């Protein structure tokens, strides 16, 4: 029941934060609203360039990450839960504990 | 001609010996003071009625019924709120936001006046007043474009706030707590809005009323004199409306004609004597 | 699935009726409840529901009557308004649909010409009964106006002209009865007199062409209609006799 | 709570609004100029180009920089603060105090 991403692709579930929180304490929002952040469930093999080798994916797993929601990301639903599939190229940054 | 008795008399005479009308006008002129306005509309029921609205009140309602505080009466009451005066219709909440955050930390409610408030902004505003994040309310500006833009400065100077004019170098994103107007209370229902005890200087008020008196002598009579003095009334005095009772429409015409006659005549007595 | 009952805003108001009646909650897009998220408790309950090409029906609400009757009572503040009966038909309709019931009378006839007149008399009787219920009734056969006229005989005005005006009105209140009698081809003077000879509800029954007690004979005029008819007549006739001049277009 | 951008991407805060007096000739105005400058909060490992491994970005931190903002820059809010995420290629030169 576990799906493994291939190559440069990673799979993460967004955390639903009920958007903003704008811009300070504390406001809600109606349009232009959606989870921009999430935790990484799984990671692919890595990028393949020139076949120097497959250089993996500077983004480890169970990392909390910020990402850009483009066309490149697609959502698919595994048992009982919806999750999203994206390429590391689409990932912006990582939050540290 | 000064005392309410004499006024009532010339009223009665011009009204073809209807004493009720004569007393009504003297009474009204007494209640709204000088500069106060008196108008007459067709009455629902058979008896004559005098209605009096004191201070600053304009006819627009709350944009969403959810804004209601202290129901019933489907009214919204804001205690010592901030008044926000915008020349433009409000669509996005982005441009709206900074000032609102400034007021939420301020401890106070907020009142909104603009051309209109479109969906995204109303929705965001309603949800925020519901969650109990902020107490807020929003109503349209009083008139048609030149009329409403003209009255926005009245309401502004009355409440001591500054109108945000896109047509000058103030943009709504940049706004300050000092740009906001203040009042003792405001009360809104589906029909009318009321500003109680505005904090604007008595200096500024008599300044703008004086500035309107130069507009009073303007060469265009009837409504221009009528709707302008109306504005004056809202700033200093109060407004009154006389509803004419009649059984049928023809009686309504006769009585109401006599009433406006008595009205003009009493005003004439006040001005030029008898 | 069915469309909601009315035109948009009134109907939006009626959705809340359905909601509180069935103990369910309306999903309002303009609040921080979202159309996508709703739970089984958000739904309303009913005993049964029935739908056809025409109407939708709920056989009962599962919501407690405290809150419901709270809403039937609170809509009454909305009952009086500047919209007269326009609001009252569909609003009392609303109140009834929650509490009371709605009724429709189908008027039978053989032909269209009979149909129109018959239905006219029916709508007349409906208005009349509503008026009777509302303001009460007084003795029919035009005996009311003449009866009050007899009580006003001592009424006098400021000057002789006004006196004559009063006497004119009091004379004119006999008109309805005299006309009723007259349509029978009988002496209005005699019947009106023999009625003025009587007291109380004593009057003339025109169908049986005999005298008697009106209320006992079940001949009733709703007070509202007699009151209104007299008031309105005097309003226009009064102005109409003050005419010293008339201006119009050329023939 | 420091968030690390990955690869060529850096995260920058927008700089101030309005207009200078520029010798006195310049005054506040309707025509708007929106953040053509900013201060850099954080920086990634570097770019990876066709086995050209990791080239460490030429832009240090707390540098004041000018940039052109396309879609390549994305607006995100960290620590309730509005910030921009962009690629070093999207960054123009850097000014010295
Ligand atoms: N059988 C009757 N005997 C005497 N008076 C009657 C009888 N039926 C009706 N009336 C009177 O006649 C009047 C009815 O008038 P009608 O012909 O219905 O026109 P309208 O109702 O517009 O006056 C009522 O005031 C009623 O009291």
């Amino acid at each position: 029941m576990n799906i493994r991403p291939l190559h440069d692709r990673v799979i993460v579930k967004r955390k639903e934060v009920e958007t903003k929180s704008a811009g300070g304490i504390v406001l809600t929002g109606s349009a232009a609203a959606k989870s921009t952040r999430g935790e990484v469930l799984a990671v692919g093999n890595g990028r393949i360039l020139e076949n120097g080798e497959v250089k993996p994916l500077d983004v480890k797993v169970g990392d909390i990450v910020i990402f850009n929601d483009g066309y490149g990301v697609k959502s698919e639903k595994i048992d009982n839960e919806e999750v999203l599939i994206m390429s590391e190229s689409d990932i912006l940054a990582i939050v540290e504990a | 001609c000064s005392d309410s008795k004499a006024i009532a008399q010339v009223g009665t005479i011009s009204a073809n010996s209807d004493e009720t009308v004569g007393k009504l006008i003297a009474e009204a002129m007494d209640k709204v003071g000088k500069e106060g306005v008196i108008t007459v509309e067709d009455g629902t029921g058979l008896q004559d009625e005098l209605d009096v609205v004191e201070g600053m009140q304009f006819d627009r309602g709350y944009l969403s019924p959810y804004f209601i505080n202290k129901p019933e009466t489907g009214a919204v009451e804001l205690e010592s709120p901030f008044i926000l005066l915008a020349d433009k219709k409000i669509s996005n909440i982005r441009e709206m936001l900074p000032v609102l955050e400034a007021v939420a930390k301020a401890g106070k409610p907020l009142l909104i006046i603009a051309e209109d408030v479109e969906g995204e902004a109303l929705a965001t505003l309603v949800v925020n007043t519901m969650r109990g994040i902020v107490k807020v309310a929003a109503v349209k500006a009083p008139g048609f474009g030149d009329r409403r833009k003209a009255m926005l400065q009245d309401i502004a100077t009355l409440t001591g706030g500054t109108v945000i004019s896109e047509e000058i170098g103030m943009e709504l994103e940049k706004a300050t707590l000092e740009d906001l107007g203040q009042a003792k209370r405001v009360v809104i229902n589906k029909d009318t809005t009321t500003i109680i005890d505005g904090v604007g200087e008595e200096a500024a008020i008599q300044g703008r009323v004086a500035q309107i008196r130069q507009q009073i002598e303007e060469a265009t009579s009837d409504y221009d004199r009528e709707k302008l003095q109306e504005r004056v009334a809202k700033l200093a005095g109060g407004v009154a409306v006389i509803k004419v009772g009649a059984a049928t429409e023809v009686e309504m015409k006769e009585k109401k004609a006599r009433v406006e006659d008595a009205l003009h005549a009493t005003r004439a007595a006040v001005e030029e004597g008898v | 699935a069915v469309k909601a009952p009315g035109f948009g805003d009134r109907r939006k108001a009626m959705l809340q009726d359905i909601a509180t009646l069935t103990g369910g909650t309306v999903i309002s897009e303009e609040i921080g409840m979202e159309l996508e998220k709703a739970t089984l408790e958000d739904l309303g309950q009913a005993k049964r529901v029935v739908i056809n090409k025409d109407t939708t029906t709920i056989i009962d609400g599962v919501g407690e009557e405290a809150a419901i009757q709270g809403r039937v009572a609170q809509i009454r503040q909305q009952i009086e308004e500047a919209t007269s009966d326009y609001d009252r038909e569909k609003l009392q309709e609303r109140v009834a649909k929650l509490a009371g019931g709605v009724a429709v009378i189908k008027v039978g006839a053989a032909t269209e010409v009979e149909m129109k007149e018959k239905k006219a008399r029916v709508e007349d009787a409906l208005h009349a009964t509503r008026a009777a219920v509302e303001e009460g009734v007084v003795a029919g056969g035009g005996v009311a106006l003449i009866r009050v006229a007899s009580k006003l005989a001592d009424l006098r005005g400021q000057n002789e002209d006004q006196n004559v005006g009063i006497k004119v009105a009091l004379r004119a209140m006999e008109a309805p009865l005299r006309q009723i009698v007259l349509n029978c081809g009988e002496e209005p003077s005699v019947v009106a007199n023999t009625v003025k000879g009587g007291d109380g509800n004593y009057g003339y029954n025109a169908a049986t062409e005999e005298y008697g007690n009106m209320i006992d004979m079940g001949i009733l005029d709703p007070t509202k209609v007699t009151r209104s008819a007299l008031q309105y007549a005097a309003s226009v006739a009064g102005l109409m006799i003050t005419t010293e001049c008339m201006v119009t277009d050329l023939p």
